[PDB]
RNA sequence: UCAGCCACCCGAGAUUGAGCAAUAACAGGUCUGUGAUGCCCUUAGAUGUCCGGGGCUGCACGCGCGCUACACUGACUGGCUCAGCGUGUCCUACGCCGGCAGGCGCGGGUAACCCGUUGAACCCCAUUCGUGAUGGGGAUCGGGGAUUGCAAUUAUUCCCCAUGAACGAGGAAUUCCCAGUAAGUGCGGGUCAUAAGCUUGCGUUGAUUAAGUCCCUGCCCUUUGUACAC
RNA sequence: AGGAGUGGAGCCUGCGGCUUAAUUUGACUCAACACGGGAAACCUCACCCGGCCCGGACACGGACAGGAUUGACAGAUUGAU
């Protein structure tokens, strides 16, 4: 069985608010702008809007990299 | 602390590099280094150490502490863990 | 009224197995005092005999 | 003395299950919930002074710390010092308090006197 | 020692609960699986989808 | 085949009505015998929080609402063709969930 | 004869109730909500932290929110009959044992599907009691009994027997309110292991009087005059 | 113009005040006083009485593998295994 309804739309958005508060903290210095997280059950992409794109990625896709981990580890939905 | 704790701790640290935690003192288990018996006190404690060296970056939270690599990191890890460098980690697997 | 602070230290002797190990000149390993029969510290960790009693250093059992 | 119509000496030797009726809801609550390491401590304490005393000395003060502790027919007789929260006191088990707690005799607070008041 | 530390039970009070963000124990929301602090929450509320409509 | 139901939960109304209008027209695409979508009533959750963060003023209150719009469409079809037209109209905000015989 | 005001007709309705709310200000409150934070203090007989026990509640006296009331437009006992906003993994349907609080098993419900037709209380229809410190009013106390918990003595609560206090409508003063509104009456949410006399919501019954003024309380504007420009 | 009151009684809660080992503390006209989601048996918890632990990272010098540290049964002391 899974979780009602009324625990269930809260607890998207308990989701979100964590998951920009540690986007801020940690991005604060390359322009960080929020996220947008499109939820599907195959895969939850995480949309992060910022001023300077090419330069949050690190050297060809290398610093977003560790991100991705954090949020796979953290969250405990897997990879 | 005992020894073998601490060398389950560096080798998630290599291929991804990232480390997560709590900030539960009293946490008898830390959940991700399962089937180790490692307090969350002995992987929060000795990344503790491992900040005041310069090898993970701090990034605090609600709850959770944040641990990085540092590029520093990788060489300090490649002889500790007795790798070559021949083997490539998830950085250069796309693309 | 007076902070008593006081913690045991430990004196260890030369290498303490000297106490436990003792071969004469024919070459036979004889240890005087008692192996424990448990498991984990079985045939290489010895309990210490004392005046009443035996002591183990890992499951701390006790003799009479 | 007698509790509940029977005498004292019957309860010595009563046992544990019949012992439990002749008491109200909550002490029969306490002994049907259990007793745990730090109250059979407190019974292998004093029945340890029971034995270390010479018979017609009652026996030294066992200082206590389990103000919860409800007073059985095995421990009357004892001289126990019970921890109000800053110190002792040497209270005597009488025969006659059987379905009460320890730490009822230990007045927690000092009775308090009066006088003039202040600024009203 | 190690048996002596956390060995009164921190099951239910509010010793047991604490704020999802900042560890704090008075005034916490636990309708709907929040605990999160009274003044907490209205950082985050509009992010979590709470508005106010009157 | 019988009770194909497919639930759609949102927290706005406006993008729901649009899923929902996507579906009710996708079925019709499809052919099939459509029970439209049903209005269960809405959900209002309260949370009541005094404004001040100490405890000093005049005693105003906050009063925040999530209201979460729940529909149902239901058809009468095998389960081959369900599964292509929900995957269509994939959309934010919304939560779909579809059950079957 | 302008902006608009008043009355009526037709109409569901000729004011629904809230939310949000400027500039400029308080030496307003909040480092005790924050891994928001400056300095200062403290740091291993620790102002860190865990453990255990007290305390936060102690009681000659003052001051504020409230609850129960002082009865007959009432109380006691049967009978009958109606909600809405909400919560739920801990809410609860059903059968049995009990005076009852409660024990047992069985199910349903992650929820317009189960509790639930949410078979609420004042109100109604009958019986008894009849103006007295009464059976009104239940405080204070003795005994048991049962739950939640590691633990109930400084009664945690809840049930049953007893005891029966002041209280005879309340001075000086003072609060709130103009319509489904006061007021009566219950139910739900938050707190919640156990828990509401609090608060925040909801329904039920449902009126008196006013539709005006600056007299008081206080705020604002225009003509005075200044020895004022903190 | 009125209606319900409150202030009067008991009780419940919050402030002063008297005590207390401690009765943690903020807040004092409107703009404090059923407010601090503050209905705290333990925790909460600040306060009081005791008792453990380092959870003193890191850098320097010494001790340093003739050991610094830890668990320690039993007896004594303790409130405790
Ligand atoms: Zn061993
Ligand atoms: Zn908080």
């Amino acid at each position: 069985v899974q979780i009602s309804k009324k625990r269930k739309f809260v607890a998207d958005g308990i989701f979100k608010a964590e998951l920009n508060e540690f986007l801020t903290r940690e991005l604060a210095e390359d322009g960080y702008s929020g996220v947008e997280v499109r939820v599907t059950p195959t895969r939850t992409e995480i949309i992060i809007l910022a001023t300077r794109t090419q330069n949050v990625l690190g050297e060809k896709g290398r610093r977003i990299r560790e991100l991705t981990a954090v949020v796979q580890k953290r969250f405990g939905f897997p990879e | 602390m005992p020894k073998k704790n601490r060398i389950a701790i560096y080798e998630l640290l290599f291929k991804e590099g990232v480390m997560v935690a709590k900030k539960d003192v009293h946490m008898p288990k830390h959940p991700e280094l399962a089937d180790k018996n490692v307090p969350n006190l002995h992987v929060m404690k000795a990344m503790q150490s491992l900040k005041s060296r310069g090898y993970v970056k701090e990034q605090f939270a609600w709850r959770h502490f944040y641990w990085y690599l540092t590029n520093e990191g990788i060489q300090y890890l490649r002889d500790y863990l007795h790798l070559p460098p021949e083997i490539v980690p998830a950085t250069l697997r796309r693309s | 009224t007076t902070p008593k602070k006081n913690k045991h230290k430990r004196k260890k002797v030369k290498l303490a197995v000297l106490k436990y190990y003792k071969v004469d000149e024919n070459g036979k390993i004889s240890r005087l005092r008692r192996e424990c029969p448990s498991d984990e510290c079985g045939a290489g960790v010895f309990m210490a005999s004392h005046f009443d009693r035996h002591y183990c250093g890992k499951c701390c059992l006790t003799y009479c | 003395f007698t509790y509940r119509g029977v005498d004292l000496d019957q309860l010595l030797d009563m046992s544990y299950e019949q012992l439990m009726q002749l008491y109200s809801a909550r002490q029969r609550r306490r002994l049907n919930r259990g007793l745990r390491r730090k109250q059979h401590s407190l019974l292998k304490r004093l029945r340890k002074a029971k034995k270390e005393a010479p018979p017609m000395e009652k026996p030294e003060v066992v200082k206590t710390h389990l103000r919860d502790m409800i007073i059985l027919p095995e421990m009357v007789g004892s001289m126990v010092g019970v921890y109000n929260g800053k110190t002792f006191n040497q209270v005597e088990i009488k025969p006659e308090m059987i379905g009460h707690y320890l730490g009822e005799f230990s007045i927690t607070y000092k009775p308090v006197k009066h006088g003039r008041p202040g600024i009203g | 020692h190690q048996q002596l530390y956390w060995s009164h039970p921190r099951k239910f009070g509010q010793g047991s609960r604490s704020c999802r963000v900042c560890s704090n124990r008075h005034g916490l929301i636990r309708k709907y699986g929040l605990n999160m602090c009274r003044q907490c929450f209205r950082q985050y509320a509009k992010d979590i989808g709470f508005i106010k409509l009157d | 085949i019988h009770r194909i139901r497919i639930t759609l939960t949102s927290r706005n109304v406006k993008s729901l009505e649009k899923v929902c209008a996507d579906l009710i027209r996708g079925a019709k695409e499809k052919n099939l015998k459509v029970k439209g979508p049903v209005r269960m009533p809405t959900k209002t959750l309260r949370i009541t929080t005094r404004k001040t963060p100490c405890g000093e003023g005049s005693k105003t209150w906050d009063r925040f609402q999530m209201r979460i719009h729940k529909r149902l469409i239901d058809l009468h079809s095998p389960s081959e063709i369900v599964k292509q037209i929900t995957s269509i109209s994939i959309e934010p905000g919304v939560e779909v969930e579809v059950t079957i015989a």
